[PDB]
């Protein structure tokens, strides 16, 4: 268990927020990139923002992304979308939360 | 021996503030995240600073 | 700060956080903490 | 090709990551009196600017 | 999501199995949210199963 | 592959099947997701807590 990440997030996202999302990845060696996204909840068809994010021992493998929800690509309506979800990937894992 | 957190207070850190550190430990074989975190107060002082006087005192 | 584990202290940090190091926050509600500073 | 389509979609890091956008937008055009918070080198698709 | 085929004739007498899935499973993302809920009962005593 | 198959006692093909290259990789190793919420077995797999 070796290669290992962390992200870490504030634990609510405001709606129009420039929010800074930073990654640590463990054991890695090559120079590798990810993107760090956030996107509509629950069919992620949505992506709300996106940032490539290049990882190194140049960076000792640490970088952030810095995301915002822009509060028009929203759907609004009737129900003010409640989740969302976080997403990373990269040649070497994907995960993402709600 | 590890490096201490030599930072400066940014302007923006003036509401009190708080610090989290952490680090992953790949074990024998099996990781665990390790972190801790704590409080720090900043003392309030406003960016501006704006100082308003009666010049005829 | 500080807490009952890695999780718990990012949970009252106020941050989450997505990791492959065997631990998740999901376990933990979003309670109003209310200490007094 | 289901196979292709649908778990690559799914499980992109399971197969050859080509991350690296291929496609861009010109950049964003100036406004009366105004500018673009986020100007850069490159826009990829989907990208917002401010 | 599911995708399912059906026996037009079934194997007897010796003749070849069918020898593939009747029905297949392909992962999707889904498009409306879960509206299970756990159910608890008023008063029995909830076993942890 | 074997072209034509040893019979009636005719002589085994000899050697290996198989041979190795190494390479630079395109693709990155998936890693493990561990446990989270779940206990770990010393071998990786995950049980209830309970």
């Amino acid at each position: 268990q070796e290669q290992t990440y962390v992200i870490s997030a504030p634990k609510i996202f405001r709606v129009g927020a420039s929010e800074n999302i930073v990654i640590q990845v463990y054991g890695y060696t090559e120079a590798f990139d990810a993107t760090i996204s956030i996107k509509s909840y629950p069919d992620k068809k949505f992506s709300y923002s996106s940032g490539h994010v290049h990882l190194s021992s140049e960076n000792k493998f640490q970088n952030s992304a810095i995301l915002t929800i822009q509060p028009k690509q929203l759907p609004g309506g009737q129900n003010p979308v409640s989740y969302v979800y976080l997403e990373v990937v990269s040649k070497h894992f994907s995960k993402s939360k709600r | 021996s590890y490096q201490s957190i030599n930072i400066p207070v940014t302007q923006n850190m003036v509401p009190s503030s708080r610090l989290l550190v952490y680090y992953i430990v790949t074990g024998e074989q099996t990781a665990e995240l390790v972190s801790d975190s704590v409080w720090l107060n900043i003392e309030e002082k406003c960016g501006n600073q704006l100082q308003v006087h009666l010049s005829p005192d | 700060g500080g807490g009952l584990n890695n999780a718990n202290v990012f949970h009252l940090a106020g941050l989450t956080f997505l990791t492959n190091a065997n631990a998740d926050d999901s376990q933990e509600n979003d309670e109003p903490c209310k200490e007094i500073l | 090709d289901e196979e292709l389509e649908h778990l690559r979609l799914l499980e992109p890091h399971c197969f050859p990551l080509s991350l690296v956008p291929t496609e861009f937008c010109p950049s964003p055009p100036a406004l009366k009196d105004g500018f673009v918070q986020d100007e850069g080198t490159m826009f990829p698709v989907g990208k917002n600017v401010v | 999501q599911s995708k399912v085929r059906s026996v037009l004739r079934p194997s007897q007498f010796g003749g070849q199995p069918c020898t593939a899935p009747l029905v297949a499973f392909q992962p999707c993302i889904p498009s409306k949210l879960c509206k299970i809920e756990e159910a608890d009962c008023k008063n029995k005593f909830r076993c942890d199963s | 592959s074997v072209a034509v198959y040893g019979q009636y006692g005719g002589q085994p093909c000899v050697g290996n099947a198989f041979e190795t290259q190494s390479c630079e990789p395109t693709r990155g190793c998936p890693t493990e997701e561990g446990c989270g919420e779940r206990f770990r077995c010393f071998s990786g797999q995950c049980i209830s807590k309970s």
